């Protein structure tokens, strides 16, 4: 399936204001800031076809580029990810016949 | 306010909040933490010279 | 080696050389003084306001488990998050020599907890600095006892910083119990009860007796040792047993 | 006085959530967005010195420029006004 069904949880925003209508990126950021308990991630089940360090680097890059918003004079509306080697391998941009 | 050092059990969101929360949850005797890092204040009239 | 080349290029100018050659070391202090808050809560709102040394890179990671940076590269610039991280999970040294010179504070606490207040009414230096020098600065003693042995025994190889230990020892070695709590016992119109509960010198430096030596010469070398030594922090003099 | 004391009223934001920490400009925008009833403005008591149409045009300009942020793709943190004749006269640039 496209998204897993039975094994999912949610990070609730706990009743935003009635006048609040904003971009989903800021809602996701506000949902993320409500969780403490991050640790060093590590693989528990290999994919047996591919490279798992690419997955680790992708997750770490997601976290870093989500945290590094404040280094901008103007606040953007959407986030464009930097084209990195692990991301390029994951998206299959070099396997074009 | 000036040193961005609030108590660990507070809802104020700053750039130092995550580390203070982790330190607060890690320790056991919370009365021994300095005010500089999420600690209570024990100063009074009798303690002004220590 | 920077020391000698700074000496060399500092005396190149005639103006900065006349001063260094004319005045003597007796006049050191009189020339040291000829030097010419919203500021604090304005650089704490910007990243990397603290200065550190280069070795912090090897011990402290660049980013935390959330993704926040801790230091940046051009003595580098660091953030208080690095200090908090160090206080959270860093190398730990459990030495007992930290309070080795801090007792002069501790009895104060010991004199505070072990006391009873009661009711309230509303009625209307050289002799120490010499031993400090021989304890903290063995290589810079002057041309001059059980306490000295005890101090050398108890804190021989566990020093932290010469200036701090010197200040603490000077404060410790140089009634006061009632005076120290004057702000709590006495008021403007009220009073509160409370209960605490050697060698000899033949002459100046002589070049025939080889090069000079340091002060640490317990080895008399056949008890003759007509030796040139730097006494105090000034010139070189000859020494005989 | 610098600000009037007895005659002031406030446009509240109706109990923001405990997680709400942000730029004062967006807080002001949110507070202004909760009010309805604006009409065509007009002068009620002249200053008997200076030009009042400059004040009216300044109010219209600040309203328009507060309503003209959605045309930008990289919405800013602070708002800078445009140097016009009315603002130049009001601020005494000459």
């Amino acid at each position: 399936s496209k998204f897993l069904l039975m094994d999912a949880l949610k990070l609730s925003i706990e009743d935003p204001s009635h006048e609040g209508e904003g971009i989903p990126l800021y809602d996701a950021i506000k949902c993320m800031r409500t969780f403490f308990g991050w640790k060093e991630p590590y693989i528990v089940k290999p994919h047996e076809k591919g490279i798992n360090p690419n997955y680790l680097l992708s997750w770490k890059q997601v976290l870093a580029e989500l945290q590094d918003i404040e280094n901008e004079e103007k606040i953007p509306r959407t986030k464009n990810m930097k084209k990195t080697s692990q991301l390029k391998w994951a998206l299959g941009e070099n396997m074009a016949p | 306010y000036t040193y961005r050092c609030h108590r660990g059990d507070t809802q104020i969101q700053t750039r130092r909040s995550f580390e203070l929360k982790k330190l607060w949850e890690q320790t056991r005797s919370k009365a021994g933490l300095l005010v500089s890092d999420g600690g209570p204040n024990l100063y009074n009239i009798r303690n002004l010279h220590i | 080696m920077e020391r000698i080349k700074e000496l060399r290029n500092l005396m190149s100018q005639s103006r900065t050389r006349e001063i260094l050659t004319k005045t003597t070391v007796d006049h050191m202090a009189i020339i040291k003084k000829y030097t010419s808050s919203l500021r604090m809560k304005w650089m704490m709102a910007m990243k990397y306001p603290i200065t550190a040394d280069k070795r912090i890179t090897e011990m402290v990671p660049e980013r935390n488990e959330q993704g926040q940076t801790l230091w940046s590269k051009m003595r580098v610039m660091v953030s208080p998050l690095a200090v908090t991280w160090w206080n959270r999970n860093g190398p730990m040294t459990s030495t007992v020599h930290y309070p080795k010179v801090y007792k002069t504070y501790f009895e104060k606490v010991e004199r505070l907890k072990h006391g009873t207040f009661g009711p309230v009414h509303f009625r209307n230096a050289k002799e120490a600095q010499d031993v400090i020098m021989e304890v903290v600065f063995p290589n810079e003693v002057g041309a001059r006892l059980t306490i000295t042995k005890e101090k050398k025994e108890e804190l021989q190889d566990c020093k932290i910083s010469p200036l701090m230990v010197a200040y603490m020892l000077e404060r410790e070695l140089v009634s006061s119990v009632y005076i120290e709590v004057l702000h709590l016992t006495q008021g403007t119109c009220w009073e509160q009860m409370y209960t605490p509960g050697g060698f000899l010198i033949l002459g100046k430096e002589d070049r025939r007796y080889g090069p000079a030596l340091s002060i640490n010469e317990l080895s008399n070398l056949a008890k003759g040792e007509k030796a040139n030594v730097l006494i105090g922090q000034g010139d070189v003099v000859l020494v005989m047993k």
